[PDB]
């Protein structure tokens, strides 16, 4: 028996020595040395320092450049706001509580901080899905005589909020729960504990399927069709060197987008799966911290891939950073 | 397609 448990938490450490305390009450320095709490804080520092400028700049630059506010960019903006939720509701809170060595906001602070942290990265996730669907629709022309416009772009945005609430909202109400995780400085969905009172198991399956497999399948199909449609067009177009270039950059970009999505949700998936089928086994605080390291840094690398590497956005950004000229 | 590729920020 691997940890000690309480009404609102599970500490990944044995109380056989009597040292374990509520993560809502006193420091966890038995889970990990204090310098490791500092490092965690240092990491949270990095993600704010990078995550905020680059995500905020995105909103700002949209405000400054008229050519940027277009229906196809709506979801990219949504990604930026999602990342910001991750930055404030999650990264900073964690910076703060890490410096105490425990979650100082208590069980209700846990629910809130957990809800927003989850809402943020889930909006971001479904944003990546919706974007792909749209790009599939617009470039692959699967529907006849259909033109994508303002009213579709709204729904796409709205659809990511309904999906994200469909994930984040249930633990507030008794389907799973929010509890401190890892080093217990931050709160997340309990996918690792078989807490039957909240039905944690049926939720982790529903998470695994609806919020992971569906996204993975849609994103592969949509971008798959695209790298098809564009490779087809170039082969029928070879007299055009530009169409040749295009098919080459779109493919590279789809490889980056697809690998990036995996690097973000695969650890959380691989770990959730392994724990589910490994149930007698003991999982340490730092190990539970790993798939979280991965999913959180997306708040930086996502807008670099999806914003800074987007030609139009990057130009307006260089204009704005460069004091209006260039 | 290049026109729609441009719209999507892909090229
Ligand atoms: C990890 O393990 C430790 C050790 O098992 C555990 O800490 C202990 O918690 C109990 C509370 O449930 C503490 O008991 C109190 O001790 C002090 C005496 O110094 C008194 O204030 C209390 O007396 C009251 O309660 C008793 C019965 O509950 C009655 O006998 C008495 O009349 C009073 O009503 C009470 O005895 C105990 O001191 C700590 N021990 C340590 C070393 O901290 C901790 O709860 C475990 N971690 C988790 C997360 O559960
Ligand atoms: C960047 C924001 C930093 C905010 C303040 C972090 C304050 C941590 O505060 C410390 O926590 C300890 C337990 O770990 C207590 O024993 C100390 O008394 C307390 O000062
Ligand atoms: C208008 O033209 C202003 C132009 C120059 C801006 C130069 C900005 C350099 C920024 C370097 C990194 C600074 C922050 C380092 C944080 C650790």
């Amino acid at each position: 028996m691997c940890g000690t448990e309480g009404p609102n938490f599970y500490v990944p450490f044995s109380n056989k020595t009597g040292v374990v305390r509520s993560p809502f009450e006193a420091p966890q320095y038995y889970l990990a040395e204090p310098w490791q709490f500092s490092m965690l804080a240092a990491y949270m520092f990095l993600l704010i320092m990078l995550g905020f400028p680059i995500n905020f700049l995105t909103l700002y630059v949209t405000v400054q450049h008229k050519k940027l506010r277009t229906p196809l960019n709506y979801i990219l903006l949504n990604l930026a706001v999602a990342d910001l939720f991750m930055v404030f509701g999650d990264f900073t809170t964690t910076l703060y509580t890490s410096l105490h060595g425990y979650f100082v906001f208590g069980p209700t602070g846990c629910n809130l901080e957990g809800f927003f942290a989850t809402l943020g990265g889930e909006i971001a996730l479904w944003s990546l899905v919706v974007l792909a669907i749209e790009r599939y629709v617009v470039v692959c022309k699967p529907m006849s005589n259909f033109r994508f416009g303002e009213n579709h772009a709204i729904m796409g945005v709205a659809f990511t909020w309904v999906m994200a609430l469909a994930c984040a909202a249930p633990p507030l109400v008794g389907w799973s729960r929010y509890i401190p995780e890892g080093m217990q400085c931050s709160c997340g969905i309990d996918y690792y504990t078989p807490h039957e009172e909240t039905n944690n198991e049926s939720f982790v399956i529903y998470m695994f399927v609806v919020h992971f497999i569906i996204p993975l399948i849609v994103i592969f199909f949509c971008y798959g069709q695209l790298v098809f449609t564009v490779k087809e067009a170039a082969a029928q177009q070879q007299e055009s060197a530009t169409t040749q270039k295009a098919e080459k950059e779109v493919t590279r970009m789809v490889i980056i987008m697809v690998i990036a999505f995996l690097i973000c949700w695969l650890p959380y998936a691989g770990v959730a799966f392994y724990i589910f089928t490994h149930q007698g086994s003991c999982f340490g605080p730092i190990f539970m911290t790993i798939p979280a390291f991965f999913a959180k840094t997306s708040a930086v690398y996502n807008p670099v891939i999806y914003i800074m590497m987007n030609k139009q956005f990057r130009n307006c950004m260089v204009t704005t950073l460069c004091c209006g000229k260039n | 397609i290049l026109e729609n590729l441009k719209d999507c920020g892909l090229f």
